[PDB]
């Protein structure tokens, strides 16, 4: 469809959304005081209970709903670069769908989280445990990272090759559609997602010995297939020297809660910058990523208060 | 008449030539947006029939500068 | 002038290869090479030598870190040499001098800050304040009164004391803080609605914040008198201890620099088996310089120039260019560009020949080299001075040696620029309305100019023949330079490419000149006849599918050197139009301003001057670059560079 | 003849021409739009197919003034 | 004779379908538009037309200056 | 000859081109992003084809009044 | 007028309408992003407005060339 | 000579020249599409090759019509 | 007279009708942007104005032209 | 006359030209995805390049129209 | 100079046009992406300004080439 | 004495920049995907070429219409 | 006479003109690149005005060509 | 050539402008391209500015052009 007239409702929509104060002050109220306070929020129709389990369920089925029902008048030839976004979801679900279709784990016992494929045909490729048969039940043609899980289910047979090639070729295979499309926020973005992913995987396995070629993600935007391997090696001088991109938070720091929290703080403050390209997908982009840090910190919060606990004790929970 | 006679009808089938562009820009959009959004806008059925038929006003313009330069031929 | 340079094999003691190796970096003319599967390991590191290499890594980056608080910057001088440690004592007085004042200094600044944000609105707030909030039988709220839609906070906030006062907006609107006041401290319920609509209360950080109005407003004083004395004196002390300290900190940083490279280039080492190995690379000219450095290490058991490798798979081989004086400044075109693969020639020399003479006869004009010279001394007081030539407004970071460079390459491009203006008979354009001195078939003031303002009625064919056969014969060079260097590297199949793409732009540019252009294609249809033939040979060499729109392109390449005709008739045109407008202007249009229209013509000449030049020195370099160069390579192709190891001084 | 009926034939047939051209553009993403959700599914392919077959009024109008044209020449 | 009053009708008729096309143009993009945020929220379904019915002001300043050039002749 | 007869088969001409543009622009839409949704539903040639027969109406008539122009002329 | 006033109102109607497409052409995207800014949030309507009223200016100056020659015509 | 040949000539280049415009301009787009389906599955160039014998009608008719006014001239 | 100043002033109005187009062309985007920054923050109240400004520049040189041209005839 | 035989000139002349337009239209997006399929495995080049087969249609007719032509002139 | 002058000044106006629709055509991106990049920050807008007017040269230089038309006119 | 010669050299010039035209347009997107390609995968240079290379079959068809056309000039 | 001089110079502005338009068409998206990659980081000033300026070469010929049509003249 | 030599430079012209358009066209997007490539890696401008400057050749080929008709005229 047209990304204009799409931006139009996606504008109407992320202006639809929870803001800074909401979660601010609404801190204080706790176990059913937060889940009401939730109610009251734009997820508040999902809101039934009190707890975390139901707080943590209604904040699941109000994501499923409001991001993951985006082809709305949107559909087509944008399709295509709009589902570029929707990738992580999809990737556990089948990722999931692979290991428990070679570990025997029922197929009612996967969650199957809603995202770009079908459940249904998430369901059906339970059946169809050979990865052919999955490719197959899973070949979306709007979602090229079906291509990828295809070569990676052409690539073998064997659950642990077949789940490391997957995950990788379909990172480069997302980041590739992300450089081939007209779109300078979206490429930027996603390129800058692919280099803090590589950055996060290699803090998360610094000593961990892989092959920085494998181990460090392709695409890189902030370090290099050397800068990643000195990174997993013993140089935390490689985090100090990574300044300079909008990924210059890093200092000296093999840390990894603190990592986390500030890759998390640059990709929203990144993917909230493109709010001057409305006709583009930025604004899509805007809203996807919005939603998700409201769902993020609404379910972090109200764990917290039917649990007792502040949430705002790391503040990569706050609103991010 | 001479000359006139049929540069007047030229310069009449220009001008719907160069008016039906106003429609062929308008409608494609419009009628994109609304086949788009139809199946999931039942409560703006009718009102994206009306969007969509709205851009007519420059076609009939157009007609109208048609006739005119007929009667004065 | 790419030497292939010389091979330093060499072994020694696995202990005394550490003071080796400190002889080799302190004699900086050689870059080294791995060697690490000599059939043994490649020197593992000592403990004790990764413990000296962690604490002269930390004393470096303190160093740059301690630059950077003092405000200076890493600037490699005379060093400071001393213990590791008493390096180490050196650095953390002012490591601890400058981080203590640089914390006390970031603290000042942001009181400062938060008391501008704070002081008035206090103040403003303990005024509104007429009796104590503590008093335990009531409470208020104070709200910021920035804006004045406290009223409309009123609809929910309604509640109001039964003694006096309720919430409403305040006195001194920008720092109003609203008198909220609700009895039995019960002015939560009041702060709900309040937080609800319209604005928070008037919160502040700190003693501020936690000590109530009388205590927070005495605390706000004190920090309005004492922040900008705080400030001023940590800013004082801050500036001295880093004009105190700044030598003997970039000494250190320099000594820092140099001790840990050797210790990587330890690390980089292989091992000796209680013995030790060296290897690399230096230049054939710097073998003077190895054999000198081999005499501290007077065992030497292998150090002697061995000769470079062969050109039979040696990749490894580093690079460098050297190119001779009159040819130096030019070289750096070639920098702004890619590498060769160690046996490609290299065209850097001939830029500052090719180059400045098509400049200047597309730049062919007196008043243009005059602008020139003004702009060369004006910048030239910075380039002798070896003044700070960056430039922030572009991001410049401009060197006086880049300046060094630019200003031969300038005068020796201006020269032959100030020739082309004498010959092409501009001056200042077109002065010809005060004398047309570049004489003019017309009416010749002084001598006259072979090619002169409308003289194109032949110079247009000329200049566009000239052009044409100097574009000719730099592609024919170029060709023959790529088939030349194919035959040497024995790449049979790319000379005889090369050859037959030479050959049919020949038959092709025959054919055309004959059956197409001029007369006499007799003495000129066997060449025509030969050179297609050359081609449909090279096709056959070469066997299938050998494009043949690759030499087509090639000779459209060929072609478009009338581009700097072009280029130079059209900016000859324009400045003679400009200064002639400007003179019928100034002194045709009465002669009463005729300084006023003048330099009016002059200035807009000078703007329009700014693209012509930016044009006039782009084309030609992109021509030369587009066609002469990448007819056979260095605009692809890669390979290894030099690096002398340490020698930073 | 001369100088009338020619160009009387060309004023009405480049109308015709952009009238065609203009109902083209809109039909264009109109049933792009329509043929992906019939395809996707069966659900609303009455209103598509009442939003596709929509544009076709700019012809028929550049059509009829064509040969209005016509007749007059 | 026949060159007046040719030219002046080509010379208003191109204009006004050049001016038609022009208004088609904006009608597009705005339209797909406003059209998408109604469809979103049924709430500015009249309040979009504000600014949706804007670009009809060239249109009419090009009628109304073909409609002197047809009073001319 | 003359005047009239090449004028009015120019004018047929031109009718013609510009049909045959404003077909092949409503055409492309619709035919490319017809194509990922069939091979999606490989099965759909018949709501493939339901959509594939739309572009031919302008062609059909493109070809009457060319028709019709050579008999006039 | 004859060959005055005819090509001179060609001429002026060419500049109209051409004036015309041109602020058409702006008032495209500059009604789309006002209507999206809007809809997103209506607390800059009136801003939205007063800015996308602005590509006239060109339109106005074509209208007091096209007066002018009307005056000398 | 005649004024008519000629004329009839340029007429069918031009009516040739935009049916072979509006034909590439379908083209592009739709064995575009059809050639990455048939990249993910070749199975699909079956079809492919179905949809890419479809934007040659333009130029078959853009050919016969320049046949038939060559003939006529 | 006649032939000159009809030509001149098909001249002065094509000259002015394309700056205005260009004018129309670069405000386009430039608008877009200007109100996408303007939905984004209050801070596209303050510099925008040179950014939706230079557009006027190319209507300012047309005008400037088309007087000059005006007084010389 | 001589001047009838440079009309059949510029007429084959722009038939050609536009039909090699059309031609590259058609070749600018199967190329691109031609490459891309290339850079993603030469087996769905092989397919490929039957797919980027099809634009030279458009091309080869204009130069064979424009071929008879110029014979019979 | 009723020919040459006039026709001079056609050529002069519509080289200058050209060129403006050339210069809004570069402007309409530059401003753009200076626009996004000024909204990002104002810092920048120092080489901002700089690329966002340099392109006037080619305005520049068809207005002095107009210039020298109308003094060779 | 007639203006055959400039019909025939128009012809030709038009045909060549048709030419330049289609090229251009194949070259852009074919050019952007192989600069894609080569810059994902430096082992994919030769194909790169061999895509790029395709379209410059229009201009040496071109060419030799204009060749042609010279020959018979 | 004017029946040359004209028609060199309106030949002239012509090819200036297109030629100013390329130009400008070029520097668009080059120099919109260029402003955002330097907006992104200060290194890219010098790198990406390097190749951005290589469009402003495409004026030159143009230039070239009106200047050789002036002395002709 | 008077008559035939204004249309010969007119011809001339126009494939210059046509020439440069179509160039341009390609280099846009060629050269966009190859400065976002650049960009991302500094070793990357040996072979952006290649294909960026290599589709001059059909440039060249209309240049070439334009001088032979300067050398018949």
């Amino acid at each position: 469809d047209d990304f204009a007239y799409l931006n139009a409702r996606v504008r109407v929509r992320r202006g639809t959304l929870l803001k800074e104060s909401f979660f601010q002050e609404a801190l204080d109220l706790s176990f059913a005081d937060f889940l009401r306070l939730l109610s009251e929020t734009v997820y508040g129709g999902e809101l039934a209970g009190q707890g975390l389990p139901d707080v943590d369920r209604a904040v699941l089925r109000t994501q499923a709903k409001l991001v993951g029902d985006l082809p709305r008048l949107v559909t087509g030839e944008a399709r295509e670069a709009v589902r570029l976004l929707l990738l992580r979801n999809d990737l556990h679900n089948l990722q999931a769908l692979l290991r428990a279709k070679a570990t025997g784990r029922p197929f009612e016992e996967v969650l199957l989280l809603p995202g770009t494929l079908r459940e249904e045909v998430w369901r059906q490729a339970y059946e169809a445990q050979d990865p052919a048969g999955m490719a197959q039940v899973l070949a979306v043609p709007g979602h090229p990272l079906a291509r990828a899980l295809r070569a990676v289910l052409r690539e073998t047979q064997d659950l642990a090759r077949v789940e490391a090639l997957l995950a990788k070729r379909f990172f480069e295979d997302v980041a590739k559609a992300a450089k081939g499309l007209d779109q300078p926020a979206l490429r930027d973005y996603l390129a800058l997602e692919v280099d803090a992913e590589n950055l996060r995987t290699a803090f998360k396995l610094q000593g961990s010995g892989l092959a920085p070629d494998a181990f460090f993600l392709k695409g890189g935007r902030f370090v290099d297939r050397v800068r990643f391997a000195r990174l997993m090696e013993g140089d935390y001088a490689v985090l100090d020297e990574l300044s300079g991109t909008p990924f210059s938070g890093l200092s000296g720091v093999r840390d990894l809660k603190a990592l986390e929290r500030g890759l998390r703080c640059v990709l929203l403050k990144e993917a909230k910058k493109g709010v001057q390209d409305p006709l583009g997908v930025g604004l899509v982009l805007a809203y996807v990523k919005e939603r998700e840090w409201e769902a993020v910190r609404l379910r972090l919060l109200a764990r917290r208060a039917y649990f007792g606990l502040p949430r705002a004790q790391v503040e990569e929970e706050v609103v991010c | 008449g001479g000359l006139d006679r049929g540069l007047i009808a030229v310069g009449m089938g220009l001008a719907v030539g160069l008016a039906a562009l106003g429609t062929g820009v308008a409608q494609a959009r419009i009628g994109a947006a609304g086949v788009g959004a139809i199946a999931e806008d039942r409560s703006n059925f009718g009102t994206a029939l009306i969007f969509l038929l709205l851009p007519e006003t420059l076609v009939i313009f157009g007609l109208l500068i048609a006739f005119i330069l007929n009667g004065r031929l | 002038m790419i030497a292939p340079m010389e091979k330093l094999v060499l072994a020694g003691p696995k202990g005394r290869a550490k003071e080796l190796l400190q002889s080799l970096q302190q004699a900086g003319v050689v870059h080294l090479e791995t060697l690490r599967p000599e059939a043994l390991s490649a020197y593992q590191l000592s403990p004790e030598e990764r413990a000296e290499l962690r604490r002269w890594e930390a004393v470096s980056a303190g160093a740059e870190h301690t630059l950077s608080l003092l405000g200076l910057e890493a600037e490699p001088a005379r060093p400071f040499p001393e213990g590791l440690e008493a390096a180490e004592k050196a650095l953390s007085p002012i490591q601890a001098h400058a981080e203590g004042l640089t914390r006390q200094k970031q603290e000042l600044e942001e009181e400062l800050a938060l008391a501008q944000a704070y002081l008035e609105p206090l103040e403003r707030l303990a005024a509104l304040a007429h009796g104590l909030d503590k008093s335990p039988f009531l409470r208020v709220i104070p709200f910021l009164l920035t804006e004045k839609e406290l009223p409309l906070v009123e609809e929910a906030l309604r509640k109001a004391l039964e003694d006096r006062y309720l919430l409403a907006h305040e006195a001194y609107a920008g720092g109003v803080a609203a008198l909220v006041v609700v009895h039995r401290k019960e002015v939560d319920q009041a702060k709900a609605a309040l937080s609800r609509a319209g604005v928070a209360e008037l919160r502040l950080p700190g003693a501020l914040g936690e000590l109530p109005l009388s205590e927070a407003a005495r605390r706000l004083k004190e920090r309005a008198e004492a922040a900008p004395r705080e400030l001023s004196e940590v800013r004082q002390h801050l500036a001295k201890l880093a004009r105190e300290s700044a030598s003997t900190l970039q000494s250190l940083w320099t000594r820092a620099q140099d001790e840990v490279a050797r210790l990587k280039a330890l690390e980089e080492l292989a091992s000796g088996r209680f013995g030790f190995a060296l290897l690399g690379y230096v230049p054939v000219k710097a073998k003077p310089k190895v054999e000198e450095a081999l005499a501290r290490h007077k065992e030497s058991v292998v150090y002697a120039f061995e000769p470079v490798d062969e050109h039979h798979e040696a990749d490894r081989i580093p690079v460098v260019l050297d190119n001779p004086p009159w040819a130096k400044p030019f070289e750096l075109l070639v920098s702004f560009l890619n590498t060769p693969k160690y046996g490609t020639f290299d065209p850097t020399p001939v830029v500052p020949v090719f180059f400045p003479f098509w400049f200047g006869m597309i730049v062919g004009d007196i008043g243009y080299a005059l602008l020139f010279y003004l702009v060369g001394r004006w910048l030239s007081g910075y380039v002798k001075r070896n003044e700070p030539l960056v430039i922030d407004l572009f991001a410049l970071k401009l060197k006086p040696q880049v300046i060094g460079k630019l200003v031969h390459i300038l005068n020796w491009m201006v020269f032959w620029t100030v020739v082309w203006g004498v010959i092409y008979g501009e001056f200042f354009g077109t002065f010809l309305e005060h004398l047309g001195v570049f004489g003019t078939p017309e009416h010749p003031g002084l001598i006259p100019i072979l090619i002169h303002r409308i003289d194109t009625a032949k110079t247009a064919n000329l200049l566009i023949l000239l052009s044409v056969a100097f574009g000719v014969v730099l592609v024919f060079f170029g060709l023959a330079l790529r088939a030349y260097l194919g035959l040497k590297h024995r790449h049979m199949a790319h000379f005889w490419e090369g050859v037959g793409y030479l050959g049919g732009l020949v038959g092709v540019l025959a054919l055309a000149a004959s059956y197409l252009g001029n007369l006499q294609a007799g003495w000129l249809q066997g060449l025509m006849y030969l050179g297609f033939g050359v081609f449909l040979l090279a096709v056959l060499m070469s066997r299938i599918w050998l494009m043949i729109p690759e030499i087509f392109t090639q000779a459209g390449h060929i072609l478009s050197h009338i581009r700097i005709y072009a280029v130079g008739a059209a900016g000859g045109i324009l400045a003679g139009l400009l200064t002639d407008v400007g003179f019928a202007l100034a002194e045709r249009l009465g002669l009463l301003g005729v300084l006023l229209g003048l330099l009016v013509a002059g200035v807009l000449h000078l703007l329009i001057l700014l693209l012509t030049t930016l044009g006039h020195m782009l084309q030609p370099i992109r021509l030369l670059w587009v066609e002469f160069f990448t007819k056979f390579g260095f605009y692809e192709e890669n390979g290894r560079p030099y690096r002398p190891f340490k020698s930073v001084r």
